[PDB]
């Protein structure tokens, strides 16, 4: 208690046997013939397992970019020229740079936008989400990949993620939006 | 797809294995002496039938071997040299081994049966014949209130036999299950919803009292 809060503050837990994900939440109905992607935790986002990973050997095979998709976004950027250096066994070095190298200061982040206030948030009342991909790109520049809603509405803070919703999928204004932006 | 555990996978393959080969066997054997031998023209013969063949090698895989019915023709006599030096072979895995499999069920498995006017308790943690009897005399003392209360027992692990006849005396208010309290399925054997409490027991002479609380 941090009275003048509890659930409300935001976790992630790293699990070492996905099976003890049953632990994490209440109001959940566990059951372990359930494998852990479809588990109320790991839908929040609140759990993690390094078990989601395994399938990355054959997304290699089958697809090497789209593993350094992957490794360009969730490192922020640790080229192969990186671990090159590293590997020089000098540890990072640096210091003010060219302002040519710096040039490299603009990439895509993901990041989150909420439909509460802000220009977008007309698509919030009512709108389909189809809508804001549209208007964002065009006008923002901005690509809409999935929505984060609360579980409960009518109360719990918990919510989830939705890749992709279809065009005609509805908003709520209290929904925020995974976004690739360049600034 | 049907045969999902590994031990029925290979019981299955132990059982058919044995019916084949011993039916085939069968038919070689009657094959043999209702033919006669060749090289006495077939007039050394034995009529026997498939029904005899069969129990003739059941007695002699068995190493029973009575000899009411016996082998004649001198191919037939081979056959049988050969089948028991196979069949002493197959001693190894075949009848002991399905044996355990069919042995390494679950005899405690099922699930309570809660009738409305009892109550029950729940008891897991450290379950053993010293822990269960020092329990059971306190909890169903005969200076204690006339309460009814059932005790379920539930335990990863089979009982030993002082504690199965510490159960079988107390039968009829104490029951025992294999499972977890780690396991909502086994929650649910033991209906822990409707249970009246839970309590769970501790090793007090454990290898590290901080692993066992
Ligand atoms: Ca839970």
């Amino acid at each position: 208690t941090f009275d003048d809060a509890g659930a409300n503050v935001p976790l992630i837990t790293e699990l070492a046997n996905d099976s003890n994900v049953q632990f994490l939440d209440q109001d959940d109905d566990d059951d372990p013939d359930t494998e852990l992607y479809m588990t109320q935790p790991f839908a929040c986002g609140t759990a993690f397992a390094v078990s989601v990973l395994d399938s990355l050997m054959s997304t290699s095979y089958f697809n090497d970019n789209a593993l350094t998709l992957i490794r360009t976004l969730i490192t922020g950027g640790a080229t192969p020229e990186l671990e090159q250096i590293l590997a020089e066994g000098a540890g990072m070095r640096g210091g003010y740079c060219s302002p040519a190298v710096l040039a490299n200061r603009d990439r895509c982040r993901v990041a989150q936008i909420s439909l509460f206030d802000g220009p977008l948030a007309q698509f919030g009342q009512g709108g389909h989400y189809g809508e804001l991909f549209v208007y964002a790109l065009r006008h923002f520049g901005i690509l809409c990949i999935g929505l984060y809603r609360f579980r409960d509405t009518n109360p719990s803070s918990k919510r989830y993620v939705i890749t992709n919703p279809p065009e005609d999928f509805p908003l709520l204004p209290t929904d925020q939006v995974y976004v690739l932006t360049y600034k | 797809n049907v045969l999902k555990t590994s031990t029925l996978i290979r019981l299955v393959q132990l059982v058919v294995s044995f019916v084949s080969l011993w039916l085939t066997a069968a038919g070689f054997l009657h094959l043999l002496e209702n033919s006669g031998d060749p090289f006495f023209d077939f007039g050394n013969a034995q009529h026997l039938t498939y029904w005899e063949c069969l129990y003739f090698l059941m007695v002699t895989m068995s190493t029973v071997g009575f000899g009411d019915i016996f082998a004649t023709t001198v191919l037939g006599r081979t056959f049988v040299v050969i089948f028991i030096m196979i069949f002493i072979g197959l001693a190894a895995s075949f009848i002991p081994e399905i044996a355990e499999i069919l042995g390494k069920r679950q005899k405690y498995g099922g699930s309570y049966k809660k009738e409305r006017g009892k109550r029950h308790v729940v008891v897991c943690g450290y379950i053993t014949f010293d822990s269960v009897s020092n329990f059971l005399k306190d909890f169903l003392h005969k200076d204690r209130e006339d309460v009814d209360v059932e005790i379920v027992f539930l335990h990863k692990g089979l009982p030993g036999l002082e504690l199965e006849g510490l159960l079988k005396r107390h039968f009829t208010q104490v029951e025992y299950f294999w499972g977890s309290v780690m396991d909502a399925n086994d929650l649910e054997r033991v209906k822990i919803q409707e249970a009246d409490a839970c309590l769970v027991l501790a090793n007090k002479y454990c290898q590290d009292p901080d692993q066992e609380d």
